[PDB]
Formats: C-alpha cells, structure tokens, sequence
C-alpha cells in the first residue's frame, strides 16, 4: 500500500533517468506431420484391403 | 480422379512389396496315440471318476 499525496497547487518532477532492457518470447509454428490411412487401418489382410 | 493435373506436388501412395511364399514351422514328432481309443473306450467313467 502506497497512497499518493494530493494538493491544490503541488506537482512532482523527476531529475534523473535510467535505461533498462526486457525480453519477450513468441511461438511461430508447430511440427508438420503426415499419415497414410491404409497402413495404419489395415496391416496385410487382402480381404481387409478389399 | 480426373484427367488434368495442375503444376505442384502430390502424394500418391507408399510402395509395398507383396508376399510370395508360405512358411509353416512346427515341432517334430510323428506318432499316433489313443485319442480314438479314448473315444472308443469300452467303458466310460463318471465325473467323480
Ligand atoms: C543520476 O543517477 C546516476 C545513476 O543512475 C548517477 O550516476 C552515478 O553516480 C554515482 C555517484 O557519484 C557514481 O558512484 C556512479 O558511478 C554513477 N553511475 C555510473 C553508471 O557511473 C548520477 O550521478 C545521477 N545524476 C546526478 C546529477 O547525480
Ligand atoms: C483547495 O481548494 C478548495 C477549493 O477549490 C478549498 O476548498 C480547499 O480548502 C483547498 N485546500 C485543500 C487542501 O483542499
Ligand atoms: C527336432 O529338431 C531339433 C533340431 O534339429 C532336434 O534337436 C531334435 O532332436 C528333434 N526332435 C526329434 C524328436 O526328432
């Protein structure tokens, strides 16, 4: 808790400065993939293939 | 499923070699036994027997 003062005719002014650095990270893409239905759904049975 | 192909790259299929021979491997004994004789038993026992 840090309450700021208030008055009719009072202001505040800085007299010095400094420089800082900051980092940010963003995803851009995912890993592609591919599938062939026949191999996965049916191993070798010819009747299954028909 | 058409006659005309536009330029680009396509994936048709995956090549698969097909089988040629059939192989069976079993243990090695060639003797008969009383299977039929157990079936053809003169007297048949009970469940408790
Ligand atoms: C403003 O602040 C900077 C620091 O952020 C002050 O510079 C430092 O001053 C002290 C006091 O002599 C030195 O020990 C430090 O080495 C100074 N910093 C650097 C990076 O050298 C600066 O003095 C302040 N402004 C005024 C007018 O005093
Ligand atoms: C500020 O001004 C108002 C009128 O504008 C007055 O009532 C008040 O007493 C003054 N002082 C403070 C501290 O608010
Ligand atoms: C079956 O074949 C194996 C390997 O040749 C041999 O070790 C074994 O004696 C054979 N059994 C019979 C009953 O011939």
């Amino acid at each position: 808790e840090n309450s700021v003062a208030y008055s009719n005719n009072s202001i505040a002014i800085p007299t010095n400065f400094t420089i800082s650095v900051t980092t940010e990270i963003l995803p851009v893409s995912m890993t592609k993939t591919s599938v062939d239905c026949t191999m996965y759904i049916c191993g070798d049975s010819t009747e299954c293939s028909n | 499923k058409s006659f005309t192909v536009e330029k680009g790259i396509y994936q048709t299929s995956n090549f698969r070699v097909q089988p040629t021979e059939s192989i069976v491997r079993f243990p090695n004994i060639t003797n008969l036994c009383p299977f039929d004789e157990v079936f053809n038993a003169t007297r048949f026992a009970s469940v408790y027997a």
